[PDB]
């Protein structure tokens, strides 16, 4: 996260470490005690897909307090008309092998309805984005959990105030801009799965995903997230199935 | 009516015949007599920060 603060512990409590062999992969969102919510690309380069872990309750990377909880991570559900090494359909459903605990640290954000998120959630101008990503372009990640607020675009409008740059991937309808154009604030390549979360009415929502950009917080570049409200019902369906032998599972999207 | 300012809704909005409208509520919340408002029934309900509800 480039131009954010730190988030004070215990306030984004759905947000989700992933580890490969103890090294920082990604973000997640917790959605209930079972399931966590990622990006696809976070698994490009997976090889052994049982040191694999999954972290709740975690702020400082630096010390264990006792509210952190790992759980390895049972299934990998990526859509099938996801492609490695592009953009479109950047989502992973991830299974946890035991359900997490509840606790002042560890709490669901909400897996909102399709109509509710794309009739209301999406008009809300500000989201919330978070991560142990990069402080700055080239610089290191962050020790503690970061936050950073950004203003969602309509499709035409980031098209509109996006630098002229070439082989550049479309936005597509599974994806949606937030963010500056001055390079001043952004969310980064090692907060990618990590939230886009909208308040409404008291309660927030999971609206977005960490998915791409151009070189973190570029002049002239809002940063891309995955249009969650597009899979809810792929999601709703795969929460609803029994586990499958294996770690990756390819699923039908629609 | 849905699609103006949520129906009135707090959280979810079903249409109905006519102008028949029914608020809903995500999993760990219930409904009000109000027919609008959505209140907790579990001690973690999803969305909601706990120190900040505590404080
Ligand atoms: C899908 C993707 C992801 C990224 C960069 C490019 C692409 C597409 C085009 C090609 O696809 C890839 O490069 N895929 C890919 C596969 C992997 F396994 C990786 O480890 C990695 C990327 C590492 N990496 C650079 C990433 O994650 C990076 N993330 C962000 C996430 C959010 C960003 C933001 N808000 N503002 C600026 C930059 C940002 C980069
Ligand atoms: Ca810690």
């Amino acid at each position: 996260i480039v131009g954010g603060k730190v988030c004070p512990k215990g306030e984004c409590p759905w947000q989700v470490l992933l580890l490969v062999n103890g090294a920082q992969l990604c973000g997640g969102t917790l959605i209930n005690t079972i399931w966590v919510v990622s990006a696809a690309h976070c698994f490009d380069k997976i090889k052994n897909w049982r040191n694999l872990i999954a972290v709740l309750g975690e702020h400082d990377l630096s010390e264990h307090d006792g509210d952190e909880q790992s759980r390895r991570v049972a299934q990998v559900i990526i859509p099938s008309t996801y492609v490695p090494g592009t953009t479109n359909h950047d989502i992973a459903l991830l299974r946890l092998h035991q359900p997490v605990v509840l606790t002042d640290h560890v709490v669901p954000l909400c897996l909102p309805e399709r109509t509710f998120s794309e009739r209301t959630l999406a008009f809300v101008r500000f989201s919330l984005v978070s991560g142990w990503g990069q402080l700055l372009d080239r610089g290191a990640t962050a020790l503690e959990l970061m936050v950073l607020n950004v203003p969602r675009l309509m499709t035409q409008d980031c098209l509109q105030q996006s630098r002229k740059v070439g082989d550049s991937p479309n936005i597509t309808e599974y994806m949606f801009c937030a963010g500056y154009s001055d390079g001043s604030k952004d969310s980064c390549k090692g907060d990618s799965g990590g939230p886009h979360a909208t308040h409404y009415r008291g309660t927030w929502y999971l609206t977005g995903i960490v998915s791409w950009g151009q070189g973190c917080a570029t002049v002239g570049h809002f940063g891309v997230y995955t249009r969650v409200s597009q899979y809810i019902e792929w999601l709703q369906k795969l929460m609803r199935s029994e586990p499958r032998p294996g770690v990756l599972l390819r699923a039908p999207f629609p | 009516i849905c699609v103006n300012e949520n129906g009135g809704c707090e959280q979810y909005c079903s249409d109905h015949t006519g102008t028949k409208r029914s608020c809903r509520c995500h999993e760990g919340y219930s409904l009000l007599a109000d027919g609008v408002s959505c209140t907790p029934t579990v001690e973690y309900p999803c969305g909601k920060i706990p120190i900040l509800e505590k404080r």
